[PDB]
RNA sequence: GGGGGGAACCUGGGGAACUGAAACAUCUCAGUACCCAGAGGAGAGGAAAGAGAAAUCGACUCCCUGAGUAGCGGCGAGCGA
RNA sequence: CUGUUGGGAAGCAGCGCCAGAGAGGGUGAAAGCCCCGUAGGCGAAAGGUGGGGGGAUAGGUGAGGGUACCCGAGUACCCCGUGGUUCGUGGAGCCAUGGGGGAAUCUGGGCGGACCACCGCCUAAGGCUAAGUACUCCGGGUGACCGAUAGCGCACCAGUACCGUGAGGGAAAGGUGAAAAGAACCCCGGGAGGGGAGUGAAAUAGAGCCUGAAACCGUGGGCUUACAAGCAGUCACGGCCCCGAGGGGUUGUGGCGUGCCUAUUGAAGCAUGAGCCGGCGACUCACGGUCGUGGGCGAGCUUAAGCCGUUGAGGCGGAGGCGUAGGGAAACCGAGUCCGAACAGGGCGCAGCGGCCGCAAAGUCCGCGGCCGUGGACCCGAAACCGGGC
RNA sequence: GUGGAGCCUGGGAGUGAGGGCGCGAGCGAUAACGUCCGCGUCCGAGCGCGGGAACAACCGAGACCGCCAGCUAAGGCCCCC
RNA sequence: GGAUGACCCCAGGCGGUAGGGGAGCGUUCCCGAUGCCGAUGAAGGCCGACCCGCGAGGGCGGCUGGAGGUAAGGGAAGUGC
RNA sequence: GGGCCUGACUGCGAGGCCUGCAAGCCGAGCAGGGGCGAAAGCCGGGCCUAGUGAACCGGUGGUCCCGUGUGGAAGGGCCAU
């Protein structure tokens, strides 16, 4: 049968145009009070996922 | 298609069973045994090639030993003398001089000593 | 661009048409592949572990016997026993790109059209149905029997003719294929036929 | 040309690689496998795209983002496809979305926008939306820009 | 007029577990296996108190596609119009 | 048809002939023309079918205006418990209904994803309805399907023999020859068996029958062995036998020498497996994915189901899919966009080779190969769990 | 310094039980064919070859094939040899 | 070198387990085949000290066997114990 | 020790440390609006290295981005916690 799409990479990543894999940084979710605002300022970016990484889940979503 | 085993297996088991003819027991007569025995054959083959050479050469080495003991001096001073000679007949050939033709091993013991 | 002798009551005329030029060995070679492939029945088949008629008890106990562990005799270690990875029926079709199979017809008909085998004819003079009557304007027109024909024209009354001719194949000019045309030696086509075979590469 | 004549070129058709069958093909006994091991069993590992041995993976711990959507689902609203002037240039005259569906340019059931990468050539073109820079090339080359609804 | 039988097929009434989630309970396997009732050469469905946004379509069934989309989900494994 | 070899002609040779029939199977071997067939035609008194053709029958048919009589009840509707849907209590509608309450008849009612308004859609609580669809006990056709350890469990008197109280389990076993011409008679023998005779092209084709491998058992011959220490061989020389400056067999002496496999840091290992031989026995297939590769077309590429044609002929079909634009959670903007007060900074994006031509190419399609996902997914093996029966 | 060197993109793995030895430590008893690290090495995969009586890892040396030729390494040169 | 895998000359590499890559051999089946080999003997079997190939193998000759087999070149797998 | 203060900033962030991933760390400089200082300048918490917890689910303040025929609403998204 086709491949699913794995719907928890579908909703925590994106393919972009060249086929680099982009996710937010994790850290900023809770527990925020005594972080610095240099943390949650970087931490609200996107980032590029390690090659190895990204390479996996890229075949995650065959449709994409 | 089927393409079951038919005749292929019995021809390769007769090529080993006639290469393990003259062995004792089941070894010339087993296909299994037959071929443990071609293995280490192979290897006794090849490894005795390389020995064969070894096994001429003492024999040869002793030959001479024993000729020129006969006029008064040692293989290890012939060869030697041979070398300060410049005489490079081997010993393949030495030997063979050693016994069927004396006089002219004779002469050859002469130049070893004058060499020195 | 190519030069098609043609047999007419007015005589052996010429006619000009564009057919190419290079030929793809490679790509007839493929188009014959799809034919021959997608014409397979298929149905080849076994029976696997579970579709072999035997129980599914266990032979004998696990441990303790002295003899070696077994399941079920279906198993495909047992003689009698199921196959492993066998054939199941099969679909050995697929889709060659129309525009491979319509350039390989092309090409097909342009080989024996420069090697000179390829005839065009205007019309079957005394053919009518019978097999006599077919070899009688065969040899007239140097069929000999000596090379195998492909024979296409729509008229019924000529196929029928010259079907049960040894080294003759026959078709109606929309079954034209570069197998067939690839197996014989010479290609004779009706005018009507060479028309629509114009129409079908073009 | 014969039958015999026909040949694949050179690497179009390839052997197959056949392991578990003798020591010289380099593939026998264990087939390629190595030793024991739950990879080297029938049926193998888990799904090598995400399983990592049981720790946390790699995926889950990065957070989700974006309005993921409720039943009933997706919400019907008008969708805009963007076409180019450089794509414009094959056409003369007049160009309409529906002529831009048989050129293979705009997909169907998708609106047209025009945008302004390329060069602007004058013609009437019709669509549902153009670029800031794609109406000024368009009105710049005495294009007529249509605004349909 | 009924009764009982028929290899599968079909609708209905009931309905597991191994397994998978590299443990497990929700979840999965699966409304599957199986049991029972019934129908036939097919059964089911069928002539809008429909669809769902088209100012639109127009009974039902079946295939291709829409689509592994929309979404569903210890938002896990997976399920899936 | 004839000649010829042969037990046999269909082989070979000479001269012909048919073909809407040169599919195929037989016949003493290899036959278009000997046989059965094949192309092409023909055929039902009787029974079954009859969806097509014809004919009856039942049934079917107006328009304004007034009237507000009728339009399916423990129903709709609301609440509680649940099922169904992609929907797992979620904003949870829709469809269904076990408990409680409980209407109305067109100004009536249901629906468009809580709810309300607006705008639209539809007519609940009665029933029937071909065809397109599923299946294969049965009949036929066809195989890059099997060929007696295969293919159904069964080619054969098999769901049998046999096992089991029972549910249930479940085998083995095909072949003389062209034709029985299946060996009259005689001999030894109680018979069995054999020896002659006879048949046959062939009888180590003799019914315990085609071929007749291997392990295994024996007879005869050559070489060799009773002072010798061994994974059994191997290298050298010599003796003997054989076949005719060479070779084959054998082995006396001398040298060297720790089986195969598996598992292990490490095995001849006193660690696993294997009595020997023969046959069966394990990396496949589908769909999807990702690279590579052989070709086709290239800002384009390609069809799916189906329809037509063929009866090993291909074509049609553009629905759809991938690509041609990205960025953003989105609204939205767009060669840009997102964050931002920013025209700041940053993230993620944007830009062929030769003389109009040729070449190459994004991309995409088909084949092929490697690997991956989903399924038993390389093969064999549990202890167990569940259902229904015995 | 042109090497079965190096760097970049990608396909395919296997391994994730090591072991002896030398040197540097901890642990142990200035014990273990002990154990745990470090640098190196060999065996692993060189149970192929010469030496060490025999003996994976000590000394010598990296076995493409052939030769009844020659030179050497470790170790040896009374006889077994 | 010659110009291209035409063959020759010079040079260097070539222990190998897990494992990667490459080139081949053979088995069943299809096209080639309305053909070709075949009773003056098919397949299969038993020999061989002969020929070709590094090898897997392929030839040739003798005996058996008595009716099938199948090339160059390609295709597909129930393909080697 | 004292005075004035709230930079225990908002918007970003060249370039590096470390490093299998994910994290962790350092940070010049630009813009907004401040603090202290005559100024040069310093200030994006604390001499430094511990005082910590990824996702999922959910609460609260804001934003006013989606809102299932349309206006709202229910419910989500985004920023902060
Ligand atoms: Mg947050
Ligand atoms: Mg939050
Ligand atoms: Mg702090
Ligand atoms: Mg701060
Ligand atoms: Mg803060
Ligand atoms: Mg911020
Ligand atoms: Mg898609
Ligand atoms: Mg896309
Ligand atoms: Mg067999
Ligand atoms: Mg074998
Ligand atoms: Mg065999
Ligand atoms: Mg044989
Ligand atoms: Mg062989
Ligand atoms: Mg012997
Ligand atoms: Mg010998
Ligand atoms: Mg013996
Ligand atoms: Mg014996
Ligand atoms: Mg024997
Ligand atoms: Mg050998
Ligand atoms: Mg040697
Ligand atoms: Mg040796
Ligand atoms: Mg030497
Ligand atoms: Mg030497
Ligand atoms: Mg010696
Ligand atoms: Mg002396
Ligand atoms: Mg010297
Ligand atoms: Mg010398
Ligand atoms: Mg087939
Ligand atoms: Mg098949
Ligand atoms: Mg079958
Ligand atoms: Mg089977
Ligand atoms: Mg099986
Ligand atoms: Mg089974
Ligand atoms: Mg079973
Ligand atoms: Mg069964
Ligand atoms: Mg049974
Ligand atoms: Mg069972
Ligand atoms: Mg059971
Ligand atoms: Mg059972
Ligand atoms: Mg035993
Ligand atoms: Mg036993
Ligand atoms: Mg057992
Ligand atoms: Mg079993
Ligand atoms: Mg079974
Ligand atoms: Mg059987
Ligand atoms: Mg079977
Ligand atoms: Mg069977
Ligand atoms: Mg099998
Ligand atoms: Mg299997
Ligand atoms: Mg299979
Ligand atoms: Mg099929
Ligand atoms: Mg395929
Ligand atoms: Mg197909
Ligand atoms: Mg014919
Ligand atoms: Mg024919
Ligand atoms: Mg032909
Ligand atoms: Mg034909
Ligand atoms: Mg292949
Ligand atoms: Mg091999
Ligand atoms: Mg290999
Ligand atoms: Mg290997
Ligand atoms: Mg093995
Ligand atoms: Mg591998
Ligand atoms: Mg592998
Ligand atoms: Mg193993
Ligand atoms: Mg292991
Ligand atoms: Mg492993
Ligand atoms: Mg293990
Ligand atoms: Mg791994
Ligand atoms: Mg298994
Ligand atoms: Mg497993
Ligand atoms: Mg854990
Ligand atoms: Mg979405
Ligand atoms: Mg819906
Ligand atoms: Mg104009
Ligand atoms: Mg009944
Ligand atoms: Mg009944
Ligand atoms: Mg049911
Ligand atoms: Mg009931
Ligand atoms: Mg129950
Ligand atoms: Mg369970
Ligand atoms: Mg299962
Ligand atoms: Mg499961
Ligand atoms: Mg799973
Ligand atoms: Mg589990
Ligand atoms: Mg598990
Ligand atoms: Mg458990
Ligand atoms: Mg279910
Ligand atoms: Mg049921
Ligand atoms: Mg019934
Ligand atoms: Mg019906
Ligand atoms: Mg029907
Ligand atoms: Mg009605
Ligand atoms: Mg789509
Ligand atoms: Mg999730
Ligand atoms: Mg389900
Ligand atoms: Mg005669
Ligand atoms: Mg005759
Ligand atoms: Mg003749
Ligand atoms: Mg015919
Ligand atoms: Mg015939
Ligand atoms: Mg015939
Ligand atoms: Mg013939
Ligand atoms: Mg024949
Ligand atoms: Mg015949
Ligand atoms: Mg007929
Ligand atoms: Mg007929
Ligand atoms: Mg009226
Ligand atoms: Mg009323
Ligand atoms: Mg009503
Ligand atoms: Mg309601
Ligand atoms: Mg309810
Ligand atoms: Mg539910
Ligand atoms: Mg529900
Ligand atoms: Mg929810
Ligand atoms: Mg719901
Ligand atoms: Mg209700
Ligand atoms: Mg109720
Ligand atoms: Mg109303
Ligand atoms: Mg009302
Ligand atoms: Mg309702
Ligand atoms: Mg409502
Ligand atoms: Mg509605
Ligand atoms: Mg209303
Ligand atoms: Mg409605
Ligand atoms: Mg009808
Ligand atoms: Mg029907
Ligand atoms: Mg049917
Ligand atoms: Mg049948
Ligand atoms: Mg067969
Ligand atoms: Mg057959
Ligand atoms: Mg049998
Ligand atoms: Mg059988
Ligand atoms: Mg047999
Ligand atoms: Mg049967
Ligand atoms: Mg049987
Ligand atoms: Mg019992
Ligand atoms: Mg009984
Ligand atoms: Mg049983
Ligand atoms: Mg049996
Ligand atoms: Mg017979
Ligand atoms: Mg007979
Ligand atoms: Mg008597
Ligand atoms: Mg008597
Ligand atoms: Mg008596
Ligand atoms: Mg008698
Ligand atoms: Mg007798
Ligand atoms: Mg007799
Ligand atoms: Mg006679
Ligand atoms: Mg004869
Ligand atoms: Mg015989
Ligand atoms: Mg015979
Ligand atoms: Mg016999
Ligand atoms: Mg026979
Ligand atoms: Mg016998
Ligand atoms: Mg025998
Ligand atoms: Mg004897
Ligand atoms: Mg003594
Ligand atoms: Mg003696
Ligand atoms: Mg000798
Ligand atoms: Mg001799
Ligand atoms: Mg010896
Ligand atoms: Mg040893
Ligand atoms: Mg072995
Ligand atoms: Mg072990
Ligand atoms: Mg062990
Ligand atoms: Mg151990
Ligand atoms: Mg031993
Ligand atoms: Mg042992
Ligand atoms: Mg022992
Ligand atoms: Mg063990
Ligand atoms: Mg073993
Ligand atoms: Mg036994
Ligand atoms: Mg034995
Ligand atoms: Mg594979
Ligand atoms: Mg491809
Ligand atoms: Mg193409
Ligand atoms: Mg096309
Ligand atoms: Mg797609
Ligand atoms: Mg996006
Ligand atoms: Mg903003
Ligand atoms: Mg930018
Ligand atoms: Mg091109
Ligand atoms: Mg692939
Ligand atoms: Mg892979
Ligand atoms: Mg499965
Ligand atoms: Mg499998
Ligand atoms: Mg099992
Ligand atoms: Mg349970
Ligand atoms: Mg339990
Ligand atoms: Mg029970
Ligand atoms: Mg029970
Ligand atoms: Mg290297
Ligand atoms: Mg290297
Ligand atoms: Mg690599
Ligand atoms: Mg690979
Ligand atoms: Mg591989
Ligand atoms: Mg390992
Ligand atoms: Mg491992
Ligand atoms: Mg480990
Ligand atoms: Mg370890
Ligand atoms: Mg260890
Ligand atoms: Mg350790
Ligand atoms: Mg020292
Ligand atoms: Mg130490
Ligand atoms: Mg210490
Ligand atoms: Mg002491
Ligand atoms: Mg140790
Ligand atoms: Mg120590
Ligand atoms: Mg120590
Ligand atoms: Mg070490
Ligand atoms: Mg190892
Ligand atoms: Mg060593
Ligand atoms: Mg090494
Ligand atoms: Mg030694
Ligand atoms: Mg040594
Ligand atoms: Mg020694
Ligand atoms: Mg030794
Ligand atoms: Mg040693
Ligand atoms: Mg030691
Ligand atoms: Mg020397
Ligand atoms: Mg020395
Ligand atoms: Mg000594
Ligand atoms: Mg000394
Ligand atoms: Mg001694
Ligand atoms: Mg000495
Ligand atoms: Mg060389
Ligand atoms: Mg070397
Ligand atoms: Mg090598
Ligand atoms: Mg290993
Ligand atoms: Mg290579
Ligand atoms: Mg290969
Ligand atoms: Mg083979
Ligand atoms: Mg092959
Ligand atoms: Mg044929
Ligand atoms: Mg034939
Ligand atoms: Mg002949
Ligand atoms: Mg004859
Ligand atoms: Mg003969
Ligand atoms: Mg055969
Ligand atoms: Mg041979
Ligand atoms: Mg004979
Ligand atoms: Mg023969
Ligand atoms: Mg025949
Ligand atoms: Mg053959
Ligand atoms: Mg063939
Ligand atoms: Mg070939
Ligand atoms: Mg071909
Ligand atoms: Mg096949
Ligand atoms: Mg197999
Ligand atoms: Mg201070
Ligand atoms: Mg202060
Ligand atoms: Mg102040
Ligand atoms: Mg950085
Ligand atoms: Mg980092
Ligand atoms: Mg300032
Ligand atoms: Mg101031
Ligand atoms: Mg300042
Ligand atoms: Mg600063
Ligand atoms: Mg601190
Ligand atoms: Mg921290
Ligand atoms: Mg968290
Ligand atoms: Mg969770
Ligand atoms: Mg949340
Ligand atoms: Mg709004
Ligand atoms: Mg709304
Ligand atoms: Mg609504
Ligand atoms: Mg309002
Ligand atoms: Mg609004
Ligand atoms: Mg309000
Ligand atoms: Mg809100
Ligand atoms: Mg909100
Ligand atoms: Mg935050």
């Amino acid at each position: 049968p086709k491949m699913k799409t794995h719907k928890g990479a579908k909703k925590r990543v994106k393919i972009t145009a060249s086929g680099k894999v982009v996710a937010m940084k994790t850290g900023k979710r809770h527990l925020n009070w005594q972080k610095s605002g240099k943390e949650i300022r970087q931490k609200g970016r996107k980032f590029v996922l390690a090659k190895p990484e990204a390479e996996r889940i890229k075949l995650l979503l065959p449709y994409e | 298609p089927r393409a079951k085993t038919g005749v292929v297996r019995r021809r390769k088991h007769k090529k080993i069973l006639k290469l393990a003819k003259g062995y004792w027991g089941l070894r010339s007569k087993s296909f299994r045994k037959a071929r443990e025995t071609l293995f280490a054959a192979g290897n006794y083959a090849y490894a005795h090639r390389k020995r064969r050479k070894r096994d001429f050469r003492r024999l040869w080495i002793v030959r001479i030993n024993a000729a020129c003991r006969q006029h008064g001096l040692n293989y290890s001073t012939f060869i030697h003398g041979l070398k300060k000679a410049g005489i490079e007949v081997d010993r393949k050939n030495l030997a063979d001089l050693a016994v069927r033709e004396p006089q002219v091993f004779a002469e050859l013991v002469e130049r070893a000593k004058a060499a020195q | 661009v190519y030069q098609i002798p043609v047999l007419s009551p007015s005589g052996r005329r010429e006619l000009a048409a564009d057919l190419p030029a290079e030929i793809n060995p490679h790509l007839l070679w493929e188009v014959v592949r799809w034919q021959l492939a997608k014409r397979r029945r298929g149905t080849a088949s076994t029976k696997t572990r579970g579709e072999v008629a035997y129980s599914g008890r266990k032979i004998w106990p696990q441990k303790h016997t002295g003899r070696a562990r077994h399941g079920d005799i279906g198993a495909p270690i047992f003689v009698g026993g199921g196959v492993v990875f066998g054939p199941k029926p099969r679909d050995y079709s697929y889709t060659l790109p129309k525009k491979v199979r319509k350039k390989g017809l092309a090409m097909a008909v342009a080989d024996r059209a420069r090697e000179g085998k390829l005839l065009l004819v205007e019309a079957f003079a005394g053919v009518n149905g019978k097999t006599k009557e077919f070899l009688a304007w065969a040899k007239e027109a140097g069929l000999d029997g000596s090379e195998s024909v492909l024979l296409v024209t729509g008229n019924e009354l000529v196929r029928r003719a010259a079907r049960n001719l040894p080294w003759v194949v026959t078709l109606a000019p929309e079954g034209l294929n570069v197998y067939d045309i690839v197996r014989t030696e010479r290609l004779v086509m009706d005018l009507d036929a060479w028309e629509v075979f114009q129409n079908r590469i073009g | 040309m014969k039958l015999s004549d026909l040949r694949p070129n050179p690497g179009a058709n390839k052997r197959r690689k056949r392991v578990g069958r003798g020591p010289g093909s380099g593939h026998g006994k264990t087939a390629t496998r190595g030793h024991k091991g739950q990879k080297s069993r029938s049926g193998g590992l888990k799904d090598p795209r995400r399983f990592e041995g049981g720790r946390s993976t790699t995926l889950m711990r990065l957070p989700k983002r974006g309005m993921q959507g409720q039943v009933p689902g997706e919400i019907k609203r008008p969708r805009y496809q963007g076409v180019n002037l450089k794509d414009l240039a094959r056409f003369e005259g007049e160009v309409t979305p529906e002529l831009l569906v048989r050129a293979g340019l705009l997909k169907k059931g998708y609106r047209l926008k025009i945008l302004g990468e390329g060069e602007a050539k004058p013609l009437k073109v019709v669509a549902h939306a153009f670029s800031k820079s794609a109406l000024e090339k368009l009105k710049a080359a005495g294009g007529e820009p249509v605004l349909l609804e």
